[PDB]
């Protein structure tokens, strides 16, 4: 009986802590992903405007 | 002797409970970590979408 509860508690805490550590890491991945996405969106917006200005100029031609 | 018997039994039962207690604590830790990781990912995705939509 003693060897069981301890193992459960050992294993259990290794697992809660591990799960929350993973949460942190993701909190990290997402955090990273959000920054990348934001930059990509800005560039894409830039894409649209730039290319449409090119299209304008061609229309003027 | 009766007290000695009780002490030894309690010490063992307490060890089992603590071992049971530790296992539950580790399960909670793992669950919390998993939930946190999900938030990061999902959160950032949502952000870009909302941000991506605004840029568009």
């Amino acid at each position: 009986t003693i060897r069981n509860s301890e193992e459960l508690r050992g294993k259990a805490i290794e697992q809660l802590e591990k799960a929350r550590a993973r949460l942190k890491k993701v909190e990290m991945d997402a955090d990273q992903f959000r920054v990348n996405g934001y930059s990509e969106i800005e560039r894409e917006k830039m894409n649209l405007i730039n290319s449409t200005y090119k299209t304008l100029e061609q229309f003027e031609n | 002797l009766g007290d000695f018997m009780d002490k030894r039994d309690a010490s063992i039962k307490e060890q089992l409970s603590g071992v049971k207690d530790t296992s539950s604590e580790v399960k909670q830790l793992e669950e919390q970590a998993n939930a946190v990781m999900r938030a990061a990912r999902a959160e950032i995705s949502a952000a870009l979408n909302k941000m991506k939509k605004e840029t568009q």
